[PDB]
């Protein structure tokens, strides 16, 4: 009853402007994913069970159908990455599958895990797609679905970085996407992120 | 905030700190590894010394004896003495001993740099180390020799040398054995304090020893001004041993810790090597062999023994009788059995009953465990040939060892252990290498290993942490064992021989008092917090600043409120105009001008009485005391 | 101040022979009293310039005018550019030695800005340095004061002796005349030179070492975008260990010297962005040094990005050398990706050359991901190394290669 | 005893003028569980800190000159204050403990003249009572 | 700013000493010590004026004892496991040694008068100074946040 | 007052009594009252 | 061969290596032309260099060379003495002022050099290191004969002991050298008898010289009336002083108490007795 992601980006590899929290590289730790709240919540939930299905552009596949999910996360491991950043196309194609696998009457949440980048001023046109009354010229604007669901994306960077590489941006659009329908962290900087923890232990 | 450095030997630690308006020597720390390169004093001259030969002079070769193609000086044996030289030691005020060990070489501070302060110590520091240096003075006036070579120490000469003599450092700096008489000058001027006893120096500086735990009397010193503490860590042990715990608690929240007495050779676990040498002994009294363990009368001895009687009773070999030889044998036993208050709890429990704290006292009265003061002192008609001999000076360069090895340095049969992690046994041999003897060298090191100073800093979180810079690298020995390596978060900086070091902290506020009317002078006002302000003259006597009775003034107004109260006074010719570079006002009320600017103010008042009490009544309105 | 200005105040308004007389004794006095009050000010905050190092005296210091304001990359002086500043600067005027001029008066308006933290006593020097901007105000409040005052200066004869050049640079540094400052200290320099010690033409040293100081703050307040890469070129190759023109109190020691080098790539780069001969590898190289500031300077990176994209015939030696930053990397990989330029580029160290030298195929591709590879290895092995060792590095590679091609 | 702490430039600041009748002012703000004094200019590290100070002017009505009765005021000051002051000031300015005496040209009227004083409280206190001695007989 | 001092027993006389203290709420048990020749039970202290019955240890936090003399220690036994107390204790390590041997002969002795009705017992003496810290000389330990 | 504050902080730091204090009147107190 | 020894300091680094070429060149002995160069190179290389510690130990030096008894000291005490107004660190000025105790027992008989130590040295005694206050109080206990001793005894009352300790010492050094003391001393001893300390208390030794050098002179009480001599009103206090728990303070006492033989038997017979 849980989906987890992870970004193996080269972006991620590099560090925020110096150097990282825990001296490496960002990329290998959303690669390893937090081990003690997979650890703890593995443990306590001994009867849960998941899958991994990856589709972005085209129908790929790399993890065996098994139910270990530890076997798919090591058979994922030594891949080559395809040239393809497609955003809406893949959030609609997730969407979908959601859509045709739980049904409309099925009780469950759906959490995707993206870096979303985008450009400033040059990426202008994803304002487009996230709202809907947008004109005339975007009154038959499929997007959003007609069905319950969201998207929500988290991240943690320095100011400078933020900046730079757009990542707290697109944050703040994708928020701004759903009419601000969520909250917004006010420390910035150096800070730690212990908030992630608090939310695997209020999760579970 | 100035740390001076004198020793480069990492378990003998010479520093000097300068702390405020205070100075504090450290310790002592005699190097005796200096000793080895000196040929031994035999209490009886062998024919082998006498027919060693000499070695090749270029500039002449009775100064010199070779042995085993090692060079020896044949002359009295000195000892390094740290650099003293580097701080006028006049100046300094007090010296803080921490254990028996770190205060040889005291009577060499006290007389000779002509110090004139305080010195500071535990009662079984005193009495242990008044034994050691009379029974080394002892060793050394013995027998006499002659300061017959002093031409090699040339720097020419030592670079000529190989290197078991190169390697030494500061050759110059060495000293001939201080005398009695020096000693019972030096022990004059120290003063008796117990463990946790605040020492109060100039009403500037608080000093309080600490138990260490490594050995009863040993004590770990802090130095404290209340917004500054220094911490100094010495030889400590947190194993199951006789004296009192070792104390963790009261050395949290310091700024600076200064790290020394950490274990030579850390890979050796005492336990283990207790056991190996109790069973090598066993194995020597099976085959009808003798046993000799150089070393200390101090807590290495007692606890050797206290698991040695336990060993051979549990092995039913007690029939062998016990040789324990030194000229303070029997005052050392009998300290060691009356200071029971320092022991652990253990200790203390068993005195809370009439029994005494160590078991020996038993063997004694039944006459199990034997000690005579020399070897001529009757110990000769009641020697018999299978025993095992505890003796002489551990560097093998005098005492009682050197005759008892020579004796039986030509059987195998025999055996020879070593138990003090204080010399590298190899050098200590090679003026007596040509021999059948079989030696094992199994030393017994109770104080803090790596791992546990580690533990110890990551438990307490010191700001900062100072070591020699021995610590800071790997033993020469494995050069590969990263375990051993010292891990602070901190940069945990270090030094060499006579390195002076500053310390990274910079407090800059002591300690005052306050007298309860000048607190009940001020009149807080609420903002949000509370506000005050008072005026009052400093009075100092021993460093003690005091504040007795015999300020700026900040009276925010809005600009709204001051115009309300202002059209409310009645005051005419009031004028309101808005023009650039702010508001500005004329008043002819009393010629009075009120200009507001930003990044300045300028107040205007006469000195009319009646116009000056309403201005203070205004500000008083609205008067925030700071 | 308030005196003067009081007396000021009330000799404007009054036009009479003897007022005019009165007014101007005044002013003479209170420009001599300034004078002194300078001298004293100068004399105890920082007497390590009046005697020998080993005299007693505070803390060494060394003053340099904030460039924050010039430094911007907004405020881009397209209107002259670099030719018509140059002419102005020139000012038809002989390039001999001069002085004694005082054609500004920013002090007025000037505030001393400085971290507490820097300094326990900054408030006493920024109180310092607001009455001398006051008195310096006050003599130039009147044209006939400003007017005897430039010509006792001139006829002091501040450039013949030493203690005078002293007097004048303190003088300067009150005020805020930079490039008087930097004659004297390269006077003081020369002075030091000719005594019977070792000299060289400029060259970095410890008795040398208030010159740079100065010609490194010159360099930075003005927008010499040449002189500014020569100096940095210099010191790569041999390395020593509102409005108006603010001031700031900094240390004299080895660690303001450390950061000079990457303050004047960082102004360099700043002024080339700024000029208005646009450039992909000008705006490619700004980007790569733009990370020192946000979110201006990001946003200026990003639109140097936009306008190059996907150029192509881009000329690069060692624009990957000089990145250190990570946002840099992290701009030119999205770049080059399908959302900037859709078009392959180089960013392993040294992969231009070796790319121009064979066409892009399927072994060149595996080519420069084993060189990929093997980058990143290398910066992870090094990862803590910091951006002003690379930084002098690509200085001095360009130096030692293409050193002749500007200009 | 109330303990608190002491600024150490200030207490440097005080013992030397110790070695060689200053009193010390104090300036302390409540802490968390414990109290601290803090010199003026160190308290302005707190940013805000608006500065404000008060400036009486003292009015004398006299036909002689500014500079020379200046000189003569100076005199007999370092003559009564038993030669406490042993500094000066570039701008023909004598200063006691921390105030100013300058001189200073009136606003406009250039039939009165006046001049500005600034003082704290216990600089107040002991300059009021001055002026009234002065005041009280002088050889006029 | 109040100081609180009531002893109580020996303050105009000899023997019974016990001096209750509680200097800035801290309350400080400095001595328990006796009287012989009282039979009617009056050898103690005054139990009950700390409180009627209730743990001892919730209002006392230190004790002390100045030597082994019944006088200055005689009623400790009683006071300490009768009444009920396991709080903190603080007196000198030969002091210590010298004390148990003693009251159990005083104990004794007083058994011989017949008088060991509700007296001491040799198994609460034990307990109780097992139970007992020592102290070193001039040991600045420090038995609370804010009092040593 | 800043020393009535704190003489209040003070006498804040307050915990139990005894009842004989509280009885007590002349100061002098009564030991084993039913004797 | 004055060359070797500049080149080998040139070569030398400033930070560490520095200071361990001058100890070694320290230990090994010297010649008076040797000095007479290596005080200038090192005078020299203390101008150049600006780090605490070597200047410190520099200024040891300089200690060590004018305790050479073969040496002319003239040209270098001018330049010590030029040094030590030019000085800063307080350490290296208590080391320079121990230099000027060197030179001071050295050369005796100037009395320019004298006075000019002791104006320097009163001078930096302004410096509030207790150190250097207790260095220049040797000084001035030195060097006097026919106002220091009002200076001194104003200093009698300074908030460190040490120096208190190092005044008291002046007073005996400067009684040693014959000088006619003063009487107003005695009460600002007697003041000082009431200090906490130990050896501020021992040595004010003080009391019993001022006591054996005007043993018949009359002193009133303060409370009491009565006229009493200073013998036997000095006999008192080391009387009430003997009581003091300090055991070095009562063996002082007790000794310096034999001495006075200058006293009425009576007063004796008084004291000794049980009631």
């Amino acid at each position: 009853p849980t989906v987890v992601v992870m970004d193996v980006s080269l972006s991620m590899t590099r560090p925020v402007s110096i150097e990282g929290s825990e001296e490496y590289q960002r990329k290998h730790l959303a690669a390893h994913g937090l081990t003690m709240l997979f650890e703890h919540m593995a443990t306590n939930y001994k009867l849960e069970f998941t899958a991994l299905v990856v589709f972005s552009s085209l129908w790929e596949l790399m993890v065996p159908f098994t139910r270990d999910y530890n076997t798919l996360q090591e058979a994922l491991s030594n891949m080559d990455d395809y040239d393809k950043t497609c955003l809406e196309s893949a959030l609609v194609g997730v969407c979908n599958i959601v859509q045709q696998e739980w049904g409309g009457a099925i009780p469950c949440q759906v959490v995707l895990v993206t870096d979303g980048c985008l450009g400033i001023g040059r990426g202008s046109l994803r304002h487009s797609l996230a709202t809907q009354n947008q004109r005339s010229e975007s009154n038959r604007f499929p997007l959003p679905f007609p069905f319950p669901s969201k998207l929500y994306i988290m991240c943690m960077a320095n100011l400078e970085e933020l900046q730079s590489t757009d990542s707290l941006e697109c944050l703040e659009r994708l928020i701004d996407l759903n009419n601000g329908e969520g909250q917004i962290f006010t420390i910035d900087g150096p800070l730690c992120l212990k908030n992630v923890q608090s939310m695997f232990g209020k999760l579970i | 905030m100035k740390l001076y450095c004198l020793s480069g030997h990492p378990t003998l630690p010479c520093n000097v700190l300068k702390f405020k308006s205070t100075t504090i020597m450290l310790d002592c720390g005699l190097d005796m590894t200096s000793t080895l390169n000196f040929l031994p004093l035999p209490l009886v001259q062998s024919p082998r010394l006498s027919n060693l030969p000499g070695w090749s002079l270029k500039d002449l070769d009775k100064e010199l004896k070779e042995c085993s193609g090692h060079v020896f000086v044949d002359s009295v044996p000195e000892f390094c003495l740290p650099e003293t030289e580097l701080i006028d030691l006049s100046t300094v005020d007090v010296i803080l001993i921490s254990n028996y060990h770190c205060m040889m070489a005291l009577p060499y501070i006290t007389e000779h740099t002509g110090f004139t302060g305080t010195v500071y110590a535990t009662e079984p520091t005193v009495q242990i180390g008044r034994l050691l240096m009379e029974e080394l003075v002892n060793f050394i006036e013995r027998v006499p020799k002659a300061q017959s070579a002093s031409l090699w120490k040339n720097k020419d000469i030592q670079r000529l040398l190989p290197s078991p003599l190169k390697d030494a450092v500061e050759v110059s700096t060495w000293r001939r054995c201080y005398t009695m008489q020096e000693v019972n000058s030096a022990l004059s001027k120290i003063q008796l304090v117990g463990y946790s006893q605040k020492i109060e120096l100039f009403g500037a500086v608080q000093v309080t020893p600490l138990s260490s735990g490594y050995a009863l009397g040993s004590s770990n010193w802090i130095i404290q001004s209340h917004y500054e503490k220094v911490s100094y860590v010495s030889g400590s042990s947190l194993l199951t041993t006789h004296p009192q715990p070792m104390d963790q608690a009261s050395l949290k929240n310091s700024d600076v810790l200064v790290l020394t007495g950490l274990t030579q050779i850390p890979t050796a676990n005492p336990d283990g090597m207790v056991g190996e040498f109790c069973s090598n002994l066993a194995l020597t009294v099976r085959n009808g062999g003798n046993v000799l363990v150089p070393c200390y009368p101090s807590g290495v001895i007692y606890d050797l023994l206290e698991c040695l009687y336990q060993y051979i009773d549990s092995a039913g070999l007690s029939s062998v009788p016990l040789y324990f030889i030194s000229p303070v044998a029997n005052s050392s036993l009998e300290f060691s059995q009356i200071f029971a208050e320092w022991l652990c709890h253990n200790k203390q429990s068993k005195v809370y009953l009439p029994e005494p704290p160590f078991p020996h006292a038993e063997l004694i009265q039944t006459n199990k465990l034997k000690h005579y003061p020399s070897i001529h002192g009757d110990f000769s008609n009641d020697f018999r040939q299978p025993c095992v001999v505890f003796t002489g000076h551990p560097s093998l360069r005098f005492g009682d060892v050197v005759h008892f090895m020579e004796l039986w340095g030509k059987s195998s049969l025999n055996t020879v252990i070593f138990t003090e992690p204080d010399f590298s046994y190899l050098e200590a041999l090679a003026p007596y290498q040509p021999l059948a003897m079989k030696c094992i060298y199994c030393p017994i090191d109770t104080r803090l290993n790596f791992i546990q100073v580690s533990k110890l800093l990551k438990e307490v979180q010191p700001l900062h942490v100072v070591c020699p810079e021995q610590y800071t690298q790997p033993p020469p020995a494995q050069s590969h064992r990263m375990d051993l390596m010292i891990d602070c978060q901190p940069p945990a900086m270090s030094y060499r021989r006579a390195e002076v070091l500053a310390l990274p902290f910079k407090r800059r506020y002591e300690k005052i008092e306050i007298m309860p009317e000048l607190a009940d002078s001020l009149v807080p006002m609420e903002i949000k917090i509370s506000l005050a302000t008072v005026s009052a003259v400093l009075h100092t006597k021993d460093n003690k600043h005091l504040l007795q009775p015999p300020p700026l003034l900040s009276g925010s107004i809005p600009v709204e409120q001051f115009v309300q109260t202002l059209e409310k006074h009645g005051f005419s010719d009031i004028k309101v105009e808005d023009t650039a570079k702010g508001h500005i006002v004329l008043l002819q009320e009393a010629e009075t001008l009120i200009q507001i600017e930003e990044d300045s103010t300028h107040i205007i008042c006469d000195n009319d009485e009646m116009l000056r009490v309403r201005l203070r009544d205004l500000v008083l309105k609205f008067l925030q005391k700071f | 101040l308030h005196r003067m200005k009081d007396l000021c105040r009330y000799m404007n308004n009054f036009d009479s022979e003897a007022h005019a007389k009165y007014k101007n004794q005044v002013v003479y006095s209170t420009m001599l009293v300034f004078f002194k009050n300078a001298f004293q000010y100068v004399n105890s905050i920082q007497p390590s310039l009046f005697q020998g190092p080993n005299a007693p005296s505070q803390v060494p210091l060394v003053l340099l005018e904030d460039v924050s304001n010039v430094y911007g990359d907004v405020e881009i002086d397209r209107n002259k550019h670099i030719h018509k500043k140059r002419k102005l600067a020139e000012g038809r005027e002989k390039t001999m030695s001069s002085d004694d001029e005082d054609c500004s008066a920013k002090g007025r308006n000037r505030h001393i800005v400085v971290n507490k933290a820097e300094l326990a006593n900054s408030t006493e020097v920024l109180e310092s340095f607001k009455l001398a901007r006051e008195s310096w105000e006050l003599l130039y409040s009147l044209e006939f004061l400003d007017k005897e005052f430039t010509r006792i200066c001139l006829a002091w004869k501040t450039d013949t002796w030493l203690w005078l050049r002293i007097f004048l640079t303190d003088m300067i540094i009150y005020q805020g005349q930079y490039k008087k400052a930097i004659a004297s200290l390269h006077h003081l320099a020369a002075l030091q030179g000719s005594i019977s010690q070792p000299q060289i033409t400029g060259q970095g040293t410890l008795e040398h070492q208030r010159a740079l100081i100065q010609l490194a703050t010159c360099h930075f307040a003005l927008g010499e975008y040449r002189m500014t890469c020569e100096k940095v070129l210099d010191l790569m190759c041999y390395m020593v260990l509102r409005k108006g023109s603010d001031l700031k109190l900094l240390p004299c020691t080895s660690k303001a010297i450390m950061p000079y080098c990457l303050h004047l790539m960082l102004a360099c780069f700043k002024l080339r962005a700024f000029t208005d001969n646009r450039d992909d590898m000008a705006l490619g190289h700004v980007i790569v040094l733009l990370q020192q500031e946000w979110p201006r300077g990001e946003n200026l990176f990003l639109k140097a990005v936009n306008k190059i994209c996907q150029q192509g015939n881009f000329q690069y030696e060692n624009f990957f050398n000089y990145v250190t930053n990570i946002d840099m990397l992290e701009e030119f990989a999205y770049l080059r990706t399908q959302e900037g330029g859709k078009i392959h580029l180089e960013l392993l160290p040294n992969q231009g050359m070796l790319i121009k030298h064979h066409t892009v195929t399927r072994g060149i591709t595996k080519g420069v991901k084993e060189d990929f590879r093997l980058a990143m290895e290398r910066q992870v092995s090094r990862c803590g190394e910091n951006l002003m060792v690379v930084l002098h590095r690509f200085c001095i590679n360009e130096k030692i290669l293409l050193l002749q091609t500007l200009t | 005893s109330i303990p608190v702490g002491i600024s150490l430039g200030l207490l440097k600041r005080e013992m030397a003028q110790g070695l060689l009748p200053r009193l010390l002012h104090g300036t302390l703000i409540m802490k968390e569980s414990n109290f601290r004094l803090v010199s003026s200019e160190q308290a302005l590290k707190e940013l805000a800190e608006h500065q404000l100070r008060f400036t009486c002017r003292v009015h004398l009505h006299d036909t002689r000159k500014e500079q020379e009765t200046a000189l003569r005021v100076y005199s007999h000051l370092k003559s009564v204050l038993k030669d406490h002051c042993v500094q000066h000031l570039p701008d023909g300015s004598v200063t006691v403990e921390s105030v100013l005496l300058q001189a200073a040209a009136p606003s406009e009227d250039p039939g009165t003249k006046v001049l500005l004083v600034s003082w704290t409280y216990q600089d107040e206190e002991l300059g009021s009572f001055l002026t009234s001695l002065l005041k009280k007989g002088l050889p006029q | 700013p109040e100081i609180r001092v009531t002893p109580l027993g020996a303050g105009q006389d000899v023997g019974r000493s016990c001096i209750l203290v509680s200097i800035a709420g801290k309350n400080v048990m400095l001595d328990c010590g006796m009287h012989m020749g009282f039979n009617d039970d009056r050898r103690f202290p005054d139990f009950s004026y700390i409180t009627q019955n209730g743990r001892l240890t919730d209002f006392l936090d230190c004790v002390i004892i100045s030597h082994f003399h019944l006088d200055h220690c005689g009623a400790l036994p009683y006071f300490s496991e009768m009444v009920g107390y396991d709080g903190p204790i603080y007196m000198t390590h030969p002091t210590q040694a010298i004390c148990p041997i003693l009251l159990e002969d005083y104990r004794k002795i007083a058994v011989d008068k017949k008088g060991e009705a509700n007296f001491f017992t040799s198994q609460m003496i034990k307990d109780c100074m097992k139970k007992v810290v020592a102290v070193h000389l001039h040991q600045t330990v420090q038995v609370d946040d804010e009092l040593e | 007052s800043l020393w009535s504050n704190r003489i209040n902080t003070a006498n804040s730091r307050k915990h139990q009594e005894f009842a004989g204090r509280l009885n007590s009147v002349n100061n002098r107190a009564e030991l084993y009252q039913h004797l | 061969k004055s060359a070797a020894l500049h080149i080998d300091l040139c070569k030398a680094t400033s930070p560490a290596d520095a200071l361990q070429y001058l100890l070694q060149f320290a230990r090994k002995p010297v010649e008076a032309e040797s000095v007479e160069g290596v005080v200038r190179i090192l005078l020299e290389h203390y101008y150049k260099e600006n780090d605490p510690s070597v200047r410190l130990k520099i200024a040891s030096l300089l200690g060590l060379l004018s305790k050479t008894a073969g040496f002319s000291p003239d040209c270098i005490m001018d330049d010590a003495i030029n040094i030590l107004q030019n000085e800063k660190s307080h350490q290296v000025l208590a080391q320079l002022l121990d230099t000027l105790l060197a030179i001071g027992t050295k050369l005796p008989e100037n009395q320019a050099i004298q006075m000019r130590l002791v104006d320097v040295a009163c001078k930096h005694l302004t410096d509030t290191s207790h150190g250097v206050r207790n260095k220049c109080l040797q000084l001035l206990g030195n060097l006097g004969s026919l106002d220091v001793q009002k200076i001194i005894g104003d200093y009698f009352s300074d908030q460190d002991p040490r120096v208190r300790t190092a005044a008291i010492k002046a007073m005996l050094q400067l009684h040693e050298r014959g000088l006619k003391l003063h009487q107003t001393i005695y009460n600002q001893a007697c003041k000082l008898l009431s200090d906490d300390y130990e050896q501020v208390r021992s040595a004010a030794q003080l009391i019993w010289v001022v006591s054996q050098l005007y043993p018949e002179s009359i002193v009133p009480i303060p409370s009491s009336n009565e006229e009493i001599r200073l013998v036997d009103d000095a006999f008192g206090k080391i009387c009430h002083m003997v009581s003091d728990g300090s055991w070095v303070v009562r063996v002082q006492a007790a000794k310096l108490l034999g001495s006075m033989e200058q006293v009425s038997s009576h007063f004796l017979e008084q004291t000794l007795d049980k009631k």
